[PDB]
């Protein structure tokens, strides 16, 4: 899927790889600030921080930073430090997401008039890439079309100041070629500045198609895909992501609330979402700990490694009301339910101690190849460990176990194993 | 849209990849469907030399040829008009583009997950030029009872039999999820006279064929009397159903549910398992699509839990009026 990158990552790639007749100014003149920043060492690396006034802003996948008052403009370095003191490390809510402001970017202030400010955006659709320009003009570039400077002048630069058409057209042509060569799906510059001295990229947001790593890794290098603002990145998520990378099968894990008492381990991209929907319809959104799925016939070892991650994560801190695990799915097409449930069952064995300390109750519903044996080993692991496990098959509606696990409906023992 | 009919009980396919379990599963289906012949004419696998692979047609051992080069398989099996592509994500683009140099191929299934969206757009552009229907990428495929099943879709014989997938009923469906397509096989078999045809379009941002591509095929297929759609958060494709109904193009009853209602309740953005399952605007949420479809005349259940109930009610109403 498409994943946003930081402004800093995008600018590094842009400054390294863009080919334009234009003279782009302030190349690589940015500095990253975190709560761990050593300011003397920062200044040693970036002496230009003293050479003119500055702009400071977060670089954390926050959009509309200007309209949020999150851009400090035309500040001395002392001004930036003062601007950062009540912001660096603070909670911030943006829209409805809440996270900590922890990563900031400092860049030179470029004095310019409003008539030297331009807007450029490229974004992918089914029918090709739309290029937007504003000083609004928009052009669909079809899948096999080039975007030459003369096409830009013709279709987009009708209203641009005459003395800036050549440099704008050259920049936007190079920008579009960079967009394609590095597998971007979204690239916005708000604003692009053009003064007598050349072109300045004051702002950038972008997404790249992360599935193109095997094509682009040489150019992308060790590219970072931060979590969206409002979530943290966890190492368990990166472990599963690395497993996912190693196989045709799909393994996905996203932590929503690590202290939540409702955990899922559901097969299928579709079913995982339906189970998650049902949990939230029944009032459990604040206790849902995770979204994820496995699918595409993973091996027993893959499922074990996935499962042991989950089981580790739900036995970190106790919760007064105990915890529930929802092991669900559709009637699978070809995922081997016995091989995969054996992997889960082996993880449950290794964690039976913690799982009993944390008062875990497990609900199972699954059909598919060899599902009857998968359901049996689940039943057997419950009896042999003491862990309550309620096991259902094809004759139970897929999501009924959610209502059971949250107390909205009684457990129908007359349906076990069917 | 393109061809109304993709498969029949005479469909012959080439399978790209060494997928003996999926092929044998197709043959088991073909057998209980009372097809004259296996649906797989040949396989293509460049990591091996030309050879022949043993399969079973009922209890009888048969041989299906495996070709190192696509050109040999195409030349030797001109009856083939379907290719099912199990190539890894790394080479699915090149093998699919190559398939589309062969005019005999009218339908391609692309199985692999993880194909870059820009490569899929170019596959879509070539398929649209040539009139080739692409199912996928990132899909188990689909199933047309009595006729043909794509790869692993529908699983083994016990499930083909339990879900009545060996003869068509009157209900067609299209889903973004393969696993859920098999759950729909089950639900529909229990509530109606069964599936007439089902397609899983895959979870990528740009499916080779969309909901509306297949919904239109279903509108135009006499044996189809009602249509079920399992949508999902992300993109705007389901609004084309609303439009089709408003225009009077879609007249058969349509039952639809979009999954991903939970995302409206999360404080932060969540990418779900399908590459396309992420809303970039308010209109792309499942809550918004579900409300729009309901207002447009689509039969929309209160939640997934009530999908079976509304399917059966629509089905029973159609029986009552003599349509089924
Ligand atoms: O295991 C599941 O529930 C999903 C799936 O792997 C299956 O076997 O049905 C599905 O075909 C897919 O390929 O994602």
């Amino acid at each position: 899927s498409a994943k946003a990158i930081s402004e800093q990552t995008g600018k590094e790639l842009l400054y390294k790889f863009i080919c334009t007749t234009s003279a782009i100014q302030n190349r690589f003149k940015y500095a990253r600030v975190t709560p761990d920043t050593d300011w003397a060492r920062l200044l040693q690396d970036h002496p230009w921080l003293l050479s003119q006034n500055l702009v400071v802003k977060p670089d954390q996948l926050i959009k509309r930073r200007g309209k949020l008052g999150l851009v400090g403009v035309n500040l001395t370095l002392d001004g930036v430090k003062s601007w950062l003191k009540p912001r660096l490390g603070q909670e911030a809510t943006v829209g409805k997401a809440t996270g900590f402001l922890k990563n900031f970017l400092i860049e030179p202030f470029v004095p310019h008039s409003q008539a030297e400010e331009f807007y450029v955006c490229i974004y992918a659709t089914r029918e090709g890439d739309y290029v937007l320009f504003h000083h609004a003009q928009k052009l669909l570039v079809g899948v096999d079309e080039k975007l030459n400077p003369e096409d830009i002048k013709k279709h987009l630069l009708v209203h641009a100041p005459e003395d800036k058409k050549e440099i704008l057209a050259s920049f936007i042509s190079g920008l579009f070629n960079f967009y394609e060569d590095l597998y971007f799906t979204y690239l916005e510059i708000n604003p692009l500045v053009v003064t007598k001295d050349g072109v300045y990229v004051l702002d950038l947001a972008a997404k790249v198609d992360a599935t193109a790593d095997y094509i682009c890794k040489v150019k992308w290098g060790d590219i970072e895909f931060p979590p969206p603002f409002g979530r943290e990145a966890y190492p368990e998520e990166a472990y599963i992501a690395d497993l996912d990378a190693k196989s045709g099968a799909s393994l996905k894990l996203t932590l929503l609330n690590p202290k939540g008492r409702i955990w899922t381990m559901v097969a299928g991209g579709g079913a995982s979402v339906v189970y998650s929907d049902t949990i939230c319809d029944l009032g459990g959104v604040n206790e849902l700990a995770n979204y994820g799925e496995y699918s595409g016939a993973p091996s027993e070892q893959q499922t074990y490694d996935y499962a042991k991650t989950i089981l580790s994560l739900m036995t970190r801190e106790k919760h007064p009301d105990g915890k529930i695990l929802i092991i669900g799915g559709s009637i699978a097409n070809f995922t081997n339910v016995a091989a995969t449930f054996k992997g889960i069952v082996r993880a449950i064995r290794d964690y039976q101690g913690p799982l009993k300390e944390h008062e875990v109750t497990i609900f199972v519903r699954r059909g598919g190849p060899n599902y009857q044996e998968g359901l049996r080993v689940m039943g057997e692991v419950g009896k042999t460990t003491g862990i309550p496990i309620h096991v259902f098959g094809t004759e139970t509606h897929m999501t009924a176990i959610v209502g059971m696990a949250l107390g909205h409906r009684p457990i129908p023992e007359n349906l076990y194993f069917q | 849209s393109k061809s109304t009919t993709l498969f029949s009980r005479h469909t012959k396919a080439i399978v790209w990849g060494m997928q003996t379990r999926a092929v044998q599963g197709m043959l088991d289906f073909d057998y209980v469907c009372s097809r004259d012949e296996p649906s797989v004419a040949a396989m293509v696998y460049p990591f091996t030399g030309d050879h022949k692979q043993k399969f079973y047609w009922g209890h009888k051992e048969i041989l299906i040829p495996v070709f190192k080069n696509m050109a040999d398989a195409m030349r030797k099996h001109p009856e083939v008009d379907v290719l099912i592509n199990f190539a890894s994500l790394r080479s699915a683009y090149d093998s699919t583009m190559e398939t589309m140099n062969y005019a005999q191929i009218r339908t391609i299934a692309i199985i692999a997950e993880g194909i870059p969206e820009a490569l899929t757009r170019k596959l879509i552009k070539k398929a649209d030029q040539k009139g080739v229907t692409i199912i996928g990428p990132a899909t188990v495929g689909g199933i047309k009872p009595g006729c043909f099943k794509i790869g692993n879709t529908g699983g083994m014989l016990d499930n083909i039999l339990a879900s009545k997938l060996y003869r068509p009923g009157s209900v067609a469906y299209v889903s973004r999820s393969g696993g859920m397509s098999n759950e729909l096989n089950n639900i529909i078999s229990r509530t109606t006279d069964g599936v007439y045809e089902g397609v899983a379009i895959g979870g990528d941002r740009y499916p080779g064929s969309t909901f509306m591509d297949h919904v239109l095929r279903y509108q135009d297929t006499p044996g189809v009397k009602m249509i079920v759609v399992l949508g999902e958060i992300g993109g705007t494709e389901e609004y084309k159903i609303c439009r089709g109904i408003k225009e009077g193009r879609l007249t058969k009853p349509i039952v639809c549910w979009c999954i991903g209602t939970c995302a409206t309740m999360f404080s932060s953005e969540v990418q779900f398992g399908h590459a396309g399952a992420c809303a970039n605007q308010a209109s792309e949420t499942a809550v918004a699509k579900n409300q729009a479809l309901k207002e447009a005349g689509v039969f929309v259940p209160r939640s997934f839990d009530e999908l079976g109930e509304i399917i059966q009610s629509v089905y029973e109403d159609l029986v009552a009026n003599g349509v089924i």
